[PDB]
């Protein structure tokens, strides 16, 4: 479990940008897959959670992040993208991506954390 | 949500967490987490009372009610939780509650 | 001078010339003295028997057993088959498993027998196991390996000279995309053959509720294989191969509770006489059942 | 005459022994789609349980009726056994 | 005098042991499936049978002790008659 | 002097000892003196259980049984059969009480005919009709849409839902009545998968038509949904009926035993009157004397 | 019952000629027709029956009559037509259309009527 | 076919039907029609013994063994007219038609 | 009191008379497919001959015990005879 | 001066001379078939109930038989089908036919009614007869005549006052080659259509495991005809046309023993209503009683 | 039973040669085939069996000339050919043709004989 | 294999020798006759029941693991060779016999 993260940075408020995430340690077919932002004082926020193709499923997002983002999935390639669009100045946090433990009937909460990625929105 | 209280060697210190009966009960799926500054999150104990492999006897705890109790043992110079919910998203997180060594 | 005996006792009996009669010796019919506990029978804790013959992921305790002469299985186990779906001709496989003298698990496929097909990946998360999705680990679910599906034609003779039992399955799709991206042919059959049995079947498709999770649907079959003689399969899809087969030679309680030839879901009978009113429904022997509580006959001096 | 018991125990190894003898049965349970066939099932159960528990219920109460019979009937046996030397 | 207590209530004893049936209504079954009706027929009529073989048989032995208890009853009066002789 | 008690009687007994001997009391055991006549059980005059379930042209709220006559002639007018016809009576014998719920409006159905679509075999008030409880849906405006209705089943008790399937006669009554020559049913609910395509071939003329009506039933569960998808000779229902939880030979118009020539009105141990009886019964038997004896004879 | 009829006249013999039929107020689909010869002195006589398309069937045309009279069907425009063809000096006669009272399983003797047309045949 | 009988107010006539076995029996359904000169027939009862609806208490009928009977009560000056009925045959094609009878008044 | 056989031969007859009446039944079989019903097919003709047997030997036998009953309660039935004159 | 009277002879106990022992258990059953009353059973000595019926080539002994009762058959005879499959739905076919009355043999159909339809080369080597290939002569095997195979739509209206028992059967081919050349349409499917009954079959192609032979397989049906009602038959290749009907009007034993009583056991013949008996439970007719013992006695008859 | 024969001679060691038979008077549609050698001093010798078209089947060799030989059957044309190729010395013989009698579910022995042909191979 | 050894109005016999594996109980053993310069003839299919178009010399039986054949009333015209063959079961053909060859004198 070594995985790798790629992009972020500073952006306009109300821009687009784009992260991805890949990883090596493990066979990717099998991994449920979830998205989590730390944001200072506060802490952890939900932020959605990816099914697997065998099992359909779609992304469902969070309430107050619900009709802006979206999350794509490509296990050919190993690969998982963000689209971030019409972001504001509350969204600068860091945000830390992680698998789940598979409890009863669905996944709950992380298993392995990678190091993070500090997001901004600012003027 | 699940509530936190807020902020010597050799002594031995327990941290709670105190949540509500449609957050917390008798199921066992409670998780806890340990953060250092400038660290990624690590798990310490994800099984209540089923401290995992790779890791130092330092992490113990227990849980009954409506709360749940981890005691650390042997300080030295050199933290949320998550609960289950039900058929619901996902679990709720807890703030957070800092160490003092002094 | 000599008058009849006369005795004492304290006990009495019932009769048509009276209402109740004291008696000299009560010597009754039934008891109630049951143990209330349990070849030794196989005990199982909460698999169901389709989730232990498909191989459960919380089965891995089981399997090893020499002999067992019957089944004990609580109401409702919570281990039961994580997919939703049923067994073609069920109650005909617990009856026939009634009895089964000694109970041999052997591989007759092995895995590397698909080279051109692909096993990884396919898992199911209804019923995960160390907190990873798994799936049953005495069946293949075979999936789209390289965008394509040759047809799979194995075949087994038979060698040994003991009966065999087979299992397989056919995977329902929930919608057609499904159907599209795990297997090529947009329409698959299944094609069975041996000497006294034909099989055609084909998937169904259709817009269905959310019973547990993933909304599809597992159906199972099973067959009896003859010592000298051979079988064929054929499919272009959703089939699902066996790894195992069982070796057996020749020729159910439902109930639970902690651990003589008559038995009864809530004790161990260890009497024979007459009858009893306990329980009447009970497996293997029983000596009766009256729905009564006092019959009494007496006897001596 | 004395010890007349064994007479009346041997009836009892009897009653216990003319049982005769039942093969391995079990309680096979149908599916809810054909519950006819459970009706049929608990029909031919119940006759079987009502027959045996009416015979039953008949038969330890004539044999008890029998038993009483047979104990008066040796006590006549005795008095006329006293009597014949008078 | 007055025996009749001890001889009515086992007309009414009888009454009472035939017990108890559930509520069953005799179904029919369909044509294609013949041999279920056929086999429906060999317990009606065999439960007939035993019962009818429970019946007058099996009424006659009672109503034969009921006539053996009634003339052994008039036996039962003869020897106060000669208690006293 | 005293001897045994003598007296008279003008009856007469049978057992094992004899042929016949006079008896001082005959009490009979059985009786036939059953009165002849009929939770109210539901009367029906020539209607049938399918004809009336279905709603032929030709009561509240609770009953305990059903009382009907042999080959009533108010029958399905379209020749056909029920499948799984048997075991609906049987369910529909225990019903308790039966209560009538429209689940779908007949609004629901915009894009798809209901006025024409009515059966001469069985007409009404000298007009041709249909069936009131579904509803025959033919081709609107020379198409046919898919039919892709579903239900939530919000109230809090089982529901029982009707539908059938139409078999063509022939190709050109299948051309013209739908759009698809080819067609198929799908019905999909928590544990049940059914498919189904229509038999067209010929054959002879049993009554009026040489057409078949098949039909089917299910029960949904209190908090379980259901679903509907077809693309031609689909009969979709408009009615409900909110469960809860047999007779066949009747007479004209208080006792828990019935036959189907009278009502028995006696517990005494048994009978040698008509065995089949629908409830509880004493018992059979074939003879037609039986008597124990006593009295005062003492 | 507003039963419109038209068509009529005079033809010379072994001519053709077309008669129509039109209505409202009842619904169509579910109607079953017919038509009938009025002759003087005799009275009436049957001369045929249309089915319906949701029933099959088709007409059948009495024994004297049969082999050149033939009736047409258009549920879609309300309409009947009448095809005359080989006729003959007795097909002199009035002529009236009409629905028929269903009952058990046949159309049987008409209902309602029209107001007729007649028609001659001669030399 | 069917045969009926040929051709004061005030007064009351009976109008007898006579048929066969195989036209008609003890079956309930025989019409009787109504005609006037230079007009289209009209139903004045379908069902034997019970009156249809939008027509006046004139007519009413019976029908006994192989033969039925209509009667005409309170006879006046325009119930000159012709009648016609017809009758039931089985599932053959159609029914019978009748022969009709004039009425006179004077 | 002389032949008085006749009155005793018609028990030998109560017997073989009324016994029910039987209608034409042939054993049937089925295929393997369908075992469960064989296994009930089994259950009665077992039950039925296990009450026919335990009817056999017990209810012919106190009418053999009533034989004895009846033949030596016949033999009393003139030993008051020869009393009467005495 | 006078006694009991003392004679001679040859639950309470176990064991009690006996003055007169009548038994009630008898045991001597003749071993042998019995006269019934006119209606002697059907005797065979290795056909098949399926074997008979369809024709079988060794069958051709009996043809015709007068009015029965049961038929007496042996267990696993060797004159059963050749050609491998089984009749779908024959158990009740079992049931019915055991009580038949007269059955007559009726040619509905005769062979001349297919001109468009080859006849000749219907027959399969699996049971040879004189030396030669052939087949069930109660049926015909329609095979491709001038490949082409036009659709057969024969019909039939049942003119006579009888029930009448007809049989039709679908062929399953071994492979694709199999069905490309005996029929040419490469699907195929047959329709029968009656009163009450409908029917809608199709072939199914794939591999199988020799058994006996050829392996491919037979498949047979049966229906009964209302007096008074017509049936029809559609067809597009693999189908096999009846030849003859067996004019049934109204309304069994398993083993082999040589040739005037009611009950029959397939042991031998029970001469005697005598209402115990211990012989084989299993039995056709009235049987009197079945008990599992061996000494039923109730005496009387002297001492008085 | 009038069964035509044809072909024979000599060839080359290694050569090829065709001969085909013919007959009448009996469905050929219906009766098995083979084919026989006779050899001086030894006399019958199997050399295999064809199956029949409504019982599908092959051509199964005898193993001492597996390889080499081949039949093939034409009911329409009435005719079967032989090929042989890769002769030797010790194939000089005659052969026979015949129809197998019909039993159990074998044709094991011939019934009807032919006349027979000679051919040789020699340097 | 099976294998056979090599006056007018006399009569002899000719007796066929083979084994377990290709005689028997079994009754589908051949017998041919062969004259020089002819072609095979049936004279005997099965045992002991005499085939149709033929004459009344040939008659034969069967006994234990060998077979006889009677040639009756043996003339000068009887000068040919015989040859048998035997069942094997379910392999592919029978077994093909020894001939034997007849001289009279």
């Amino acid at each position: 479990v070594q995985l790798v993260e790629s992009g972020g940075g500073l952006v306009k408020p109300g821009g687009s940008l784009r992260l991805s995430c890949e990883a090596s340690g493990f066979i990717f077919s099998n991994a449920w897959m979830s998205w989590v932002r730390q944001a200072p004082g506060k802490g952890l926020e939900w932020v959605g959670r990816i099914k697997i193709q065998t099992d359909g499923g779609t992304a469902d997002y969070a309430a107050p992040v619900k009709g802006r983002f979206t999350i794509s999935r490509d296990d050919s390639k190993n690969t998982l993208y963000l689209q971030m669009n019409s972001l504001r100045t509350e969204d600068t946090a860091v945000y830390y991506c992680t698998t789940l433990y598979c409890a009863i009937t669905t996944c709950f909460s992380p298993r392995y954390w990678g190091q993070g990625t500090p997001v901004t929105v600012s003027s | 949500a699940l509530t936190q209280p807020a902020s010597s060697p050799g002594q031995s210190i327990t941290i709670s967490c105190t949540g509500t009966s449609s957050d917390v009960g008798s199921y066992n799926l409670v998780f806890w987490y340990q953060q250092h500054p400038g660290k990624a999150p690590k798990l310490i104990i994800y099984e209540v009372s089923k401290r995992p492999s790779g890791v130092s006897y330092r992490f113990s705890g227990s849980k009954s009610g409506n709360t749940a109790s981890l005691k650390i043992s042997g300080l030295q110079a050199e933290y949320y939780c998550c609960s289950y919910v039900g058929s619901d998203t996902w679990g709720v997180f807890g703030g957070g509650t800092k160490l003092t060594v002094l | 001078c000599i008058g009849y005996h006369a005795n004492n006792s304290t006990e009495q009996v019932d009769t048509i010339m009276e209402k109740n009669v004291t008696v000299t010796h009560a010597q009754d019919i039934l008891e109630k003295t049951h143990n209330g506990k349990l070849v030794k029978p196989l005990i199982l804790k909460d698999c169901s028997v389709a989730g232990w013959l498909l191989g459960n992921p919380m089965c891995d305790e089981f399997i090893r057993v020499p002999e067992w002469s019957y089944i004990v299985e609580r109401a409702n186990p919570a281990n039961d088959l994580c997919f939703p779906g049923s067994l073609n001709d069920y109650e005909e496989l617990k009856h026939m498993l009634s009895r089964i003298n000694h109970f041999e698990k052997i591989q007759i496929i092995p895995k590397s027998s698909w080279p051109n097909h692909e096993t990884s990946l396919g898992v199911s998360a209804a019923c995960p196991y160390q907190g990873a999705p798994s799936f049953f680990r005495n069946v293949v679910w075979l999936i789209k390996k390289n965008d394509a599906y040759p047809t799979i034609k194995i075949s087994y003779n038979n060698t040994n000279r003991e009966d065999l039992l087979i299992l397989w399955g056919i995977h329902h799709s929930n919608n057609a995309e499904e159907q599209t991206n795990l297997y090529k042919n947009p329409i698959t059959y299944i094609s069975v053959g041996t000497s006294t049995l034909n099989q055609r079947l084909a998937p169904k498709i259709a817009t269905r509720s959310q019973v547990n999770g993933q909304r599809g649907r597992m159906d199972f079959f099973w067959t009896i294989l003859k010592p000298d003689d051979a079988i064929h399969f054929e499919s272009n899809g959703n089939f699902i191969a066996p790894e195992y087969a069982y070796k057996i030679v020749k020729k159910i309680m439902k109930s639970g509770v902690e651990y003589t030839k008559c038995q009864t879901p809530v004790g161990a009978i260890n009497s024979s006489m007459p009858f009893h009113n306990i329980h009447p429904l009970t497996i293997g022997e029983c000596p009766k059942y009256v729905k009564s509580n006092k019959l009494v006959l007496a006897t001596g001096l | 005459t004395q010890k007349a018991i064994d007479g009346v125990t041997n009836k009892v190894n009897s009653i216990i022994d003319k049982m005769n003898t039942q093969f391995e049965a079990v309680g096979r349970e149908f599916n809810n789609l054909e519950r006819r066939i459970e009706n049929l099932n608990k029909k031919m159960e119940d006759g079987f349980l009502d027959v045996w528990t009416y015979n039953a219920e008949l038969l330890v109460l004539m044999e008890n009726e029998r038993t009483l019979d047979f104990h008066d009937s040796n006590v006549k046996n005795l008095y006329d056994k006293v009597r014949l030397q008078l």
